[PDB]
RNA sequence: AAGGAACUCGGCAAAAUAGCCCCGUAACUUCGGGAGAAGGGGUGCUGGUGUAAAAGCCAGCCGCAGUGAAUAGGCCCAAGC
RNA sequence: UAGCGAAAUUCCUUGUCGGGUAAGUUCCGACCCGCACGAAAGGCGUAAUGAUUUGGGCACUGUCUCAACGAGAGACUCGG
RNA sequence: GGCACCUCGAUGUCGGCUCGUCGCAUCCUGGGGCUGUAGUCGGUCCCAAGGGUUGGGCUGUUCGCCCAUUAAAGCGGCACGCGAGCUGGGUUCAGAACGUCGUGAGACAGUUCGGUCCCUAUCCGUCGCGGGCGUAGGUAAUUUGAGAGGAUCUGUCCUUAGUACGAGAGGACCGGGAUGGACUUACCGCUGGUGUACCAGUUGUUCCGCCAGGAGCACGGCUGGAUAGCUAUGUAGGGAAGGGAUAAGCGCUGAAAGCAUCUAAGUGCGAAGCCCACCUCAAGAUGAGAUUACCCAUUCGUAAGAAUUAAGAGCCCAGAGAGAUGAUCUGGUAGAUAGGCUGGAAGUGGAAGAGUUGCGAGACUUGGAGCGGACCAGUACUAAUCGCUCGAGGACUUUACC
């Protein structure tokens, strides 16, 4: 994907907005498809949640236009674009990671986020 | 491409039933994270099939968690075994990307059954 | 040691095993038509200038039927070489089923002739910026430093392009499902339409 | 763009070397003439031995 | 191939769309070699549609033909030649149905003195 | 595609919106304005019935799209002059 | 004198602080040390008005990630 | 800084975009030493330029600052690299304004708005394709390889093992594996994107005398697509492991100097350096190679030559896997080489007519219907017919043996 894009919410975070800055690729990726750790920051947030005005945090990409072709060869899952906030590590922020997800995150270190995710696909 | 049609005609599965452009389909997939060969049933409104040969076939757009999702896979893939028509949807055109909005009456209505 | 005398008919994709949809391809797997060994003494190298593609009467020549002189019979069209040999007969030899260099096959083709192109089009530099009142876009860039009254060579700048043979390394197909007339290979095997795809293997392997 | 020095006319004709015209192959006296080209039509309507105006 | 004709496809379809009717209202026609080549592809398959005498499919050919007055006369009198339709699809084609395609023959006319234009004659039989 | 101004000194150019009707319309104001503020809705056809002076009704038929294309505002906040 | 002040005025220096901004010499608001503000060479205000100048945001987005495609004209092959 | 030696009948002087190259005073990756280094992490220098050396915000402007980073966020040179490649935010017109100076005319790099960047490639040089000759015969295939290029990068995790070390905290070296990141090659069956002679819908309008069904025009009227081919973001790939010479460094034995001493002979080890090895161009590599086959050794006083002509090769035509054109390849009927024909995909979506229902709009039956370009199989139905041109008869000298 491309960074510097506003993205919507899928977790108990209170951050209404989530725009990452740059995912590593060492220093040299311009893509964050799936299974990867990104660096978020927030511009709009709930009355709840943590904090609103430009706070560098970490995140896991969740929804894209499509990520990687499966080793099945069956093809990729969702349509629009979303992600969740990292809870300082591969922990998720809250219980209800609302909305669906795909299986192709569990092969990272993300299976606890998957456990707090209701359904996979 | 007659040797193409020989080789790629071989080894494919015949048992995939006929269907017109997209609808809600019972999907019978076998993927597993626990490496234990778990049945993964899937559903959702197919947009339509892709054309052009034994490989290139349909998607599945399941919107049923507030997120539209898709699933494109060949018919002759042995990882899937069984797929079933829930509503015999017949509309004007092939690949309903007009399905990208106005969810209600496109959702309950695509049938025009006979 | 790899009689891979043959062309493709095109580029496809098939699932092979545990599903695994793979971009798949093929070679026609015509019987090999290899001449004698031609060892190091008369000519310092080792290889075979193997004949292939079985002409009719028209496309021949008295050095071609006259290559069925110093061959035995059946003049052919194409002739390549293979160093790494087994040797059976002076003119025509044994077919596809033997494989004696490797299944990460380093396949050799003769690329698609796309023609003379733009400066970026395969030389891959940055196309110039479009907007903001600047004339400069689709032109590759300066090349001569001022301290010489010269330009250097070496920098790719243009070029009529495409008929350039390539020897790509480790194309990934296993022990091939054979036929009388197929060779499974994988995907973007180089070459072109009606191009011979002969291949020696394991030179980085 | 604008030239620097004078072309020496010998070199000018050395430019003019490959510029020459190529002779077309003409079928010669057929009956006693007249002519066509091979793969072309005579002045008497003949291509492939039959009159077509 | 199906080439650019030096004209906008409006006038490829259109200049085609004139010269076909011209090449049937006259028998054999001398014009240039490239438009002769699109005759070689197109007018063969569409007068091959002329072999079938469906009023529906010839009504699809009614786009391909247009209103004409014959000079293979006397169309205006009792019937010798039709309009552009409905009879010449047999007056031509009854000879032409046993044949398996291939109705023009193209012959390279001596080139034109105008601007060195090599032009050709196409015939139908 | 996907992403958006991250390009650049600078959303520069292009984009996109605009028609007609009907809602609705902040700020200050020198009280006119602002303002078409904004934002919203509708807009095809068939038969009725009501429209001819005259919209709206009813139902249906359809539609990817209903000023089906053309032609016809990008907006807002703020400051200086 | 009034009144305005980092001014279209302070290079004094990225003045200071706060806000916009994660990232902010530019932007705004105050501070006002005013080299060198400043009163009819008007000064401070001031809605509507501007092909204004900037600063921010929304919208839309091939500008750019990173380009690619086809249509026409020259170009280029030939005749004049 | 200084210097006035070219440049006043023109040396266009910022910054940036693009495109790079070299240098090493090496930023990371490589090795090694010392350490006030238990390790882990460090400091420190020696050899090292193979490769790589981030992206944004602000600053017109360098410098610099911030963010987040990685292997690191190198320094310079090159007309502060490049304007007959480009921009014009910067002085560097004329305006106008402020501040300040000058009575004034104006000025003060002090600020700011606006402000006038042409060149139709001749040579050399570049990139790619050709002709003429040569390579003691004419050919036709094959390659070697003299030489020349390309490419070299780098995480992350696990094991070894929380072992060794270390009270501990913390955490190895070596070494195995797995796995990215760029970069770059190929190719479009996949995600697609695009598609101008494919099929649909559809606005308005003229016309096919009527309607129906159609045509034209409105950017391709608009839109849904989409065959071909092209193309990344699509798909796969690499940089592996080597050899050898080694730099630095570390060795044994050793010698003035009975000792010592990596050195003086003499022997080792030792790096992303070098070279070979991986790939490509390659005998115009005049030394023009080497091999495989064919024609052969003709006619004319032939002295000189001339003219046949073989083996061929070509013209000419068709077409594209190729392509600006040439050239390449496929072919030229002993035929699938192009076009048509036939069959099928091919995308479109249920043609038209006819009939049924319905006031109509419309629904439905015929009917996956009908249609269909560059897509494959066959088909000589046309076009590759006919013809013409160029094109060897191979010199000496020496030995072997002719």
């Amino acid at each position: 994907i491309q960074t510097e894009s506003r993205l919507k919410v899928a977790d108990n975070s209170g951050a209404k907005e989530l725009l990452t800055i740059r995912v590593l690729g060492g220093s040299s990726r311009k893509f964050a498809g799936i299974g990867d750790i990104v660096v978020a920051t927030v511009k709009s947030a709930a009355p709840g949640g943590a904090v609103k005005k430009g706070e560098v945090v970490k995140a896991v990409i969740v929804r894209t236009k499509s990520g990687a072709k499966r080793p099945d060869g069956s093809y990729i899952k969702f349509d629009e674009n979303a992600a969740v906030l990292i809870r300082d590590d591969k922990t998720p922020r809250g219980t209800r990671i609302f909305g669906p997800v795909a299986r192709e995150l569990r092969e990272g270190g993300y299976m606890k986020i998957v456990s707090l995710a209701p359904e996979v696909l | 491409m007659n040797l193409i049609e020989s080789i790629n005609a071989a080894q494919l599965r015949t048992d995939i039933p006929d269907f017109r452009p997209g609808d809600t389909v019972r999907v019978h997939a076998k993927v597993v994270e626990g490496t234990r060969e778990r049945i993964q049933i899937f559903e959702g409104v197919v947009i339509a099939r892709k054309n052009s040969g034994i490989n290139e076939t349909y998607t599945v757009r399941k919107i049923s968690n507030g997120v539209g999702v898709e699933r494109i896979f060949p018919v002759h893939t042995p990882r899937v075994e069984k797929i079933e028509v829930i509503r015999h949807g017949k509309v004007r055109r092939a690949k309903l990307y007009y399905l990208r909005a106005l969810t209600g009456k496109k959702a309950r209505i695509a049938e025009r059954r006979r | 040691s790899k009689g891979i005398l043959g062309k493709k008919v095109g580029m496809t994709q098939i699932f092979t095993d545990n599903g695994e949809l793979i971009p798949v391809t093929v070679i026609e797997a015509t019987p090999n038509t290899v001449l004698q060994v031609k060892s190091v003494e008369t000519d310092g190298y080792e290889a075979t200038q193997v004949g292939f593609d079985t002409l009719r009467e028209v496309l021949t020549n008295k050095p071609a039927k006259g290559h069925a002189a110093k061959a035995n019979t059946t003049p052919k069209r194409f002739v390549r070489e293979f160093k790494g040999l087994e040797g059976a007969e002076v003119g025509a030899e044994i077919t596809v089923d033997t494989f004696a260099a490797g299944d990460v096959v380093d396949v050799t083709g003769t690329s698609k002739g796309k023609g003379f192109q733009g400066p970026i089009k395969r030389h891959g530099q940055s196309r110039g910026p479009m907007a903001h009142g600047s004339r400069y876009h689709r032109r590759p860039g300066s090349m001569g430093p001022v301290a010489a009254n010269k330009v250097p060579k070496g920098k790719k700048l243009a070029g009529r392009m495409g008929n350039k043979r390539v020897t790509v390394q480790n194309l990934v197909i296993a022990q091939v499902l054979p036929e009388k007339n197929v060779i499974l290979v994988k995907g973007n095997v180089p070459g072109a339409k009606k191009s011979l795809i002969v291949v020696k293997s394991a030179i980085k392997a | 763009a604008v030239p620097a020095r004078h072309t020496s006319s010998a070199k000018k004709n050395r430019r003019r070397t490959h510029y020459k015209l190529t002779a077309p192959t003409v079928t010669f006296d057929e009956t006693t003439g007249d002519y066509r080209h091979s793969h072309r039509v005579s002045l008497k309507g003949y291509y492939k031995g039959r009159k077509v105006r | 191939s199906n080439r650019k004709l030096g004209r906008t496809s409006s006038q490829r379809k259109a200049m085609l769309r004139d010269l076909t009717t011209d090449l049937i209202i006259n028998e054999t026609i001398v014009t240039t070699e490239a438009r002769a080549k699109e005759v070689r592809r197109t007018v063969e398959k569409m007068i091959t549609l002329g072999k079938k005498g469906d009023l529906s499919a010839r009504r699809a050919a009614a786009a391909y033909v247009r209103n004409e007055i014959a000079i293979k006369d006397f169309n205006e009198e009792t019937e010798t030649f039709p309009t552009a339709l409905q009879k010449l699809f047999n007056d031509l084609a009854k000879r032409y149905e046993g044949r398996n395609g291939g109705y023009t023959r193209i012959l390279k006319v001596e080139p034109r003195r105008g601007d060195a234009a090599p032009m050709a004659i196409i015939e139908l039989v």
